[PDB]
Formats: structure tokens, sequence, C-alpha cells
């Protein structure tokens, strides 16, 4: 019955300001129990309370972050703003808005009793960068073998790793990236294959970068050592 | 200063409570709320003033608060509520809105398993730019936490090592990886290099020397 949804950019550089834009539906923001909320998680951490509007321009923002951010609203179109200014690395977040209700004249009774998905808002100086992309290989008296494919220093997500142009899907593991300080993104792929074919086939990792327009094949060779 | 433990554990049909550790300020004077986060998914409210369920919120799900902690109960556990669950409460002298830690709540079932670990040194091409990323992935652990340490020759190593937070796999298992980012200088001036991951006190580590053969 009720839906939030969150706009703004996907990312943003440090010391810049964030815009985010709350469109909501199946309530008024007129209401005498009602408010907007917007919160922000970092990957792998607690939700923060950001900023709430309330129906007769009451505002709580978080008197931690209270120099930095805005918040407005437009009830008629449905719209509620959130600034923040001066972003940081530390500020990469996913930022969710919610509804608040509570009770008329009660004691911070508030609750976010519906909630937007989430735009995860990535802070970094990046630009768009394709990967440069470096074979991983082994040591090779066991059964099998693990190769692959290091995918290195791009931005922004997602990129694709395929084996042998799709022909090989058994023992693939790509693994998440990692966004590193630099705030560039790294992953690797790997295959684990029989040890004994390793003269025998030919292992291609496939990578393909959409934002830079970048493909990359990469042949990985195993490191052979005198008898 | 809203306190929760990070980490729960019941065994399907039991009942778990999760709590939440304030002062007068907070949970003491103030209306207690609960919110529970699917893995990679929304949070969604489970009890609002201490102790009210909204509609279409199961009855399993209950809420009560004590002196100055609150707790959320849950019975007859079922594993979609492996989650993150969250505790919100004012606090009048912070004069703002505190959520706790969150505690993410483990549905006991699967056995134990260690990691798998594979380690590969810096590649020829890297070298040549002067640079040399060691690379160690983690695989096929349960439960989803591990720790991982870097040596070289014999020491700690702890500048340059960047680790990705355990991740599930398409077989209910875990993964993570570790770079640890050199130069090839540093690279060459050490004998051997190690990975070492720990999973319920138990260690598995993988060793690369820039001597290959
Ligand atoms: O003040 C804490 C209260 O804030 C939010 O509700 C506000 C509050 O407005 C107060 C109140 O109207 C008046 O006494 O002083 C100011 C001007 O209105 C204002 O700070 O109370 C009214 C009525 O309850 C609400 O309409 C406002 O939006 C909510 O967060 C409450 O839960 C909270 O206790
Ligand atoms: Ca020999
Ligand atoms: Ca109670």
């Amino acid at each position: 019955q009720v839906t939030l949804k969150e706009f703004g950019p996907a990312l943003v550089k440090p010391t810049q300001p964030l815009t985010l834009t709350c469109s909501f539906s199946g309530f008024s923001l007129r209401s005498s129990d009602t408010a907007v909320v917007w919160i922000r998680q970092p990957p792998g951490k607690a939700l923060e309370w950001l900023a709430a509007i309330y129906w007769d321009d009451v505002e709580h923002i978080n008197p931690s972050l209270k120099s930095r951010l805005s918040i407005s609203k437009d009830s008629p179109n449905s719209l509620v703003v959130l600034t923040m200014a001066n972003m940081d690395p530390v500020d990469t977040a996913t930022y969710y808005c919610g509804r608040v209700r509570f009770v008329s004249g009660g004691y911070y009774t508030d609750r976010i009793d519906s909630w937007g998905p989430g735009l995860l808002v990535t802070v970094s100086s990046a630009s768009t960068k394709g990967p440069s992309v470096f074979p991983l290989a082994p040591s090779t008296s066991e059964s099998t073998a693990a190769l692959g494919c290091l995918v290195k220093d791009y931005f922004p997500e997602p990129v694709t790793v395929s084996w042998n142009s799709g022909s090989l899907t058994s023992g693939v593991h790509t693994f998440p990236a990692v966004l590193q300080s630099s705030g560039l993104y790294s992953l690797s792929s790997v295959v684990t294959v029989p040890s004994s074919s390793l003269g025998t086939q030919t292992y291609v990792c496939n990578v393909n970068h959409k934002p830079s327009n970048t493909k990359v094949d990469k042949r990985v060779e195993i490191k052979t050592c005198g008898g | 200063v809203l306190t929760q433990p990070p980490s729960v554990s019941g065994a399907p049909g039991q009942r778990v409570t999760i709590s939440c550790a304030g002062t007068k300020s907070n949970i003491g004077d103030c209306s207690v709320s609960w919110y529970q986060q699917l893995p990679g998914a929304t949070p969604r409210l489970l009890i609002y003033q201490n102790n009210n369920r909204p509609s279409g919120v199961s009855d399993r799900f209950s809420g009560s608060k004590s002196g100055t902690s609150a707790s959320l109960a849950i019975t007859g556990l079922q594993t979609e509520d492996e989650a993150d669950y969250f505790c919100l409460s004012y606090d009048t002298s912070f004069s703002g809105w505190r959520f706790g830690g969150g505690t993410r709540l483990t549905v006991l079932g699967q056995p134990k398993a260690s990691p798998t670990v594979t380690l590969f040194p810096p590649s020829s091409e890297e070298l040549q730019a002067n640079k040399a990323t060691l690379v160690c992935l983690i695989s096929d652990f349960y439960p989803g936490v591990v720790k991982v340490a870097w040596k070289a020759d014999g020491s700690a190593v702890n500048a340059g090592v960047e680790t990705t937070t355990p991740s599930k796999q398409s077989n209910n298992k875990y993964a993570a990886s570790s770079y640890l980012s050199l130069t090839s200088d540093q690279w060459k001036s050490h004998k051997s290099y190690s990975c070492q991951v720990t999973h319920e006190g138990s260690t598995v580590e993988k060793t690369v020397a820039p001597a290959e053969c």
C-alpha cells in the first residue's frame, strides 16, 4: 500500500555535496502523524539516522551530522530532499528513505513503518577506468590446480568474467570485488581444473567492463620449473 | 550507547532473544522499536512503542522492555529469520535517535566447514609495472566468519592488507578475499609470504616465494 523510492547519483566525489530525493506513495506528508526520514547504512555496518522532516516542518537531524545536512519537502508532489555537504569516503553507504509515524502529542514514539529499497551511493574520486587484467597461476602435484585472473583497479562496478568465452563453467568462482582506499575496485576469478591436463588445455579469462567500453582476454599459463 | 550483541544463534523451532542495552536517557525513558533486515534486503519494522506489532508481522515476534534494556523475542525460529536485527530509541542526552549496532541471527543446521585457501603470487606482468599483489582466496567455510593474517618470512605483515566481508556461495557456504598490495622491490626483499586463515579456533595457511622454483 505504501512505497518510497530514492533518486540521486550512484557516485559522488570527495568534498562535493550529495543531494538525494525521496518520492513516496500511499500516504500524505500532510497527515499530522507522519514524517519522512533518511537512514543510511555503510556496507556491513549499522543503520544510522540522518534526518526526518515532519508534516508541520519540524525537523529531527542527527546532532553528529547537523552542520552538514539539510532536508526539505514538497508535499503536493510527494518529494523529500536530503543534502549532505563535504562528502568523505566513509560516507559510502546505502541511503534509505522511509515513512515515520508517531502518536500525536506523544513522547518520541516514532517508528519507521515503511521503507524504500535504498540507493547505494559510492563516494570516490575515481573516473571511469577499465581494469588491468593479470593472470594468476601456481605446486601442481595435487589432483587439481587453481588458475585465475586478477581484475585490478577498475571503476565503477560491475565487471563480468567468463572463462574460455563461456565454454567453461564448471569450477569457476568469481569473488566479490573489494573497494580499495584508492577508490578503485579489484576482484579475482578462479577456475579449478584437473592438474593432469594443464598442458593439454588452454585457459583464458574474458573480462568485460561496459562503463569503459573495455573487453580483455587473457590466457593463463602455468609456470613450469625444470625437473 | 545502545548495545546489542553482534551475533546470536538458535536452532529451528526454538526461542531466541535479542537484547538492546541502554541507559535512562534512551531505553529507560523512550519508546523502543525493532527492525529486521534480511541479508542484502531492506529493513522492516517488527515492534514499536516497546511492544506493539504492526499488521502483517508474525505473532512469533514480541518485544518488551525492563529498566534500561529491551528485548526482542522470536518463537518457533525458522531459517528465514536469519537476519540482522536492530533496536532504535530516541536519546534525550544525545538529543537524537540512536540505533543499536545490530545482532545477526544465525539459524543452526549446517555442520561446521573449514575454509579452502588459495594463495597466488604476483604475476610477471604486474611485476613489470613495479607492482605486486598477493591474492588470498578463501572459500567453502561455515559459519561465515574468518580472520586473515599475513606473514612475510617469519614476521607479521600489517601494511598493505585489504580483506572483503564474507559472502554467500551458491552451495550455502561462505567466501572471502584478502589482498596484500606491494611493490616489486618489497616482494623481492622477503623469501617467503604467507596467508593464514583462522576459522573456529583453527588455522589454515598458504605460502608463496619470489623464488618460484
Ligand atoms: O518534540 C518532540 C516530538 O517531535 C515530533 O512531533 C513534533 C512536535 O512538535 C513540537 C510541538 O508541536 C510543539 O509543542 O513545539 C514545536 C512546534 O510544534 C514542536 O517541536 O509535536 C507535534 C505534536 O506531537 C508534532 O506534530 C510535531 O511534528 C515527533 O517526533 C514526536 O514523536 C516527538 O515527541
Ligand atoms: Ca632434480
Ligand atoms: Ca514491555
